[PDB]
């Protein structure tokens, strides 16, 4: 054939990949502490002899969007929201250290703090709270525990949440949705990120997802139009080859 | 299941579940000692097609 | 030699028919959840290579083997499915629909081209037998 | 040589890098 | 082996509980999840329903 | 529970998505059928002379 | 000497 | 058994089972 | 010998 069909076909398939990324972003429009994935087409030119005429296209995801999200006021002392460019630290699935923005902190029957089922990490490691005690979280992450039955004079600090500062260019979303330091950024900032004392959190507010609707809509419209354009090129190339095959007769 | 009709179907189902939770909260306003429900959502596994 | 063109073009026709069959099988089973063994349907692909064993560089086309794709099987969340894993994820085929459609059309076009080559060579061999009346 | 002509050596391998090293 | 056919099957049914409307009738009964009422089938057998 | 009646559990979103997928899957099968039918004609013409 | 003749060999891929 | 060749023995009967048993 | 040609034979059937 004329491999021009293999260019428009790639452009049509990567458009479906982009649509699958955008639809995934739209599905998580209500996920607490969600970071939308950025999608971008990139052109790769095929090198060779003689005339460079073919340039294929692939969909890539250049990190995520770190724009602080919406803040819903839920009058719950455990749901916290972070200052812009600030991350909470939890223990990842494989016993590693991961970063998140979901402040929906839950207390188990044994007293351990968890986020989405992952243990919460402080300066002393995972945080264990006295069993069945009221928890208040300060602006700088200090945790006060009140034991029921005892007077409010008993309120004393227990542990401090680990709050780190990381930009978009330094973190990469792992396969389980937890952000981790990229290789270059890890090599310069060390393996574990030191807690930043300047990070402030707000207790009683939960951060929503930063999925922008207007950009999503425009992206879907553009993707549909591009897919139709590639289909019209594919049809034209197929029609051309069908007659060109007549040259072999007689 | 073209991977874009499944992803959006999942979102539609999640929003329907949230609406069911909201309707349950609103219907049980007059009950005694009722604690309101709140729906929590999490994104599933992220699939890596090609490494950076 | 015009006679070897028969073998060359027949090999090409058979190989392209196999490729189109693989593409049609992939298109049909793009939404299959399971197979007889309980394993997901993995997209199949043919392997084209030349067959010029008796000291030649060009000899036509033959399909060495049919191989299943190594691209990632699509994971869908379904905890009630008997085939779901520990996390509740079900594996689904990695078929590229647009790719298989383009494969169907391209296989048809090159199959037709080889048909035309065979017809032309047959006509030339028919005309040869009348050399000098 | 000019496109469509005959040469004495094979064309170099064709590769498209997604990101240059 | 290049040909792989496809056949459509029905792997059971969906047992997610449906909607519950409130009809002020003392005979309308609803069951808890994964629960079935027992009736006598047409062919003298035992059948389960919701 | 007495005094309530349990309805059906048919999900409309699932049914609508499935119907759309079914239609756009058939169309592709009809395209492949047409392609094979068109292909067979020239192969049949190969048998002349 | 050859490979998959179509979509799976005409799409950009990371190197091995 | 090269495809397209001639063999003395007949081809085995093909089968397409929906279930392994 | 032979059976029904076309659609009926080239369709999966329950084993019997």
């Amino acid at each position: 054939m004329d491999h021009a069909i293999y260019t428009a076909m790639g452009a049509a398939s990567q458009t479906l990949n982009q649509q699958a990324v955008t639809a995934s972003n739209l599905a998580n429009a209500s996920t607490p502490g969600f970071r939308a994935q950025l999608n971008a087409l990139r052109a790769v030119p095929v090198d060779g002899l003689s005339l460079a005429t073919r340039t294929l296209v692939t969909a890539s995801t250049p990190g995520a969007d770190m724009t602080p999200g919406q803040l819903d006021y839920t009058s719950r002392p455990l749901d916290v929201a972070l200052q812009q460019d600030g991350w909470l630290v939890v223990q990842a699935a494989d016993g590693a250290e991961g970063y998140t923005r979901n402040g929906n902190i839950q207390v188990g029957p044994t007293g351990q703090l968890t986020i989405q089922g992952h243990p919460v990490i402080g300066e002393g490691g995972p945080i264990t709270v006295p069993e069945g005690s009221e928890i208040t979280i300060a602006a700088d992450g200090t945790i006060s525990a009140l034991n029921p039955g005892d007077p409010p004079n008993t309120v004393a600090p227990v542990g401090r949440l680990k709050l780190v500062k990381a930009e978009g260019n330094e973190v990469q979303r792992s396969d389980d949705g937890l952000f981790r330091l990229t290789a270059e950024a890890q090599a310069e900032r060390g393996a574990v990120l030191a807690a930043d004392p300047s990070i402030r959190i707000m207790s009683g507010v939960l951060e929503g997802s930063n999925v922008k609707p207007v950009e999503a809509m425009t992206d879907m419209i553009a993707n549909a139009r591009r897919f139709e354009m590639q289909m019209k090129v594919i049809t034209s190339v197929d029609e051309n080859e069908g007659r060109a095959n007549q040259l072999l007769s007689m | 299941m073209i991977s874009s009709l499944w992803i959006a179907k999942t979102g539609l189902d999640a929003q329907q579940t949230n609406m069911d939770v909201i309707a349950n909260n609103l219907a049980n306003v007059s009950t005694n000692g009722f604690k309101r429900q709140r729906a929590v959502f999490e994104d599933l596994l992220y699939q890596t097609i090609r490494q950076p | 030699a015009l006679l070897n063109i028969f073998d060359i073009a027949g090999s090409a026709l058979a190989a392209q028919s196999k490729r189109l069959n693989v593409a049609a099988s992939n298109l049909a089973n793009a939404d299959s959840v399971t197979g007889p063994d309980g394993q997901p349907y993995r997209a199949k692909q043919v392997v084209f290579q030349v067959d010029a064993a008796p000291g030649q560089a060009t000899g036509g086309v033959k399909v060495a083997s049919v191989i299943e794709s190594q691209a990632p099987e699509k994971l869908v969340y379904e905890p009630g499915n008997p085939l779901a894993d520990a996390n509740g994820y079900v594996k689904m085929p990695n078929v590229d629909v647009v790719g298989e459609m383009v494969n169907t059309m391209s296989a048809s076009r090159s199959y037709q081209a080889n048909i035309e080559v065979l017809n032309t060579v047959k006509s030339m061999m028919l005309k040869t037998l009348t050399l000098g009346q | 040589g000019v496109p469509g002509a005959l040469s004495n050596q094979p064309a170099p391998p064709n590769e498209a890098p997604i990101a240059t090293p």
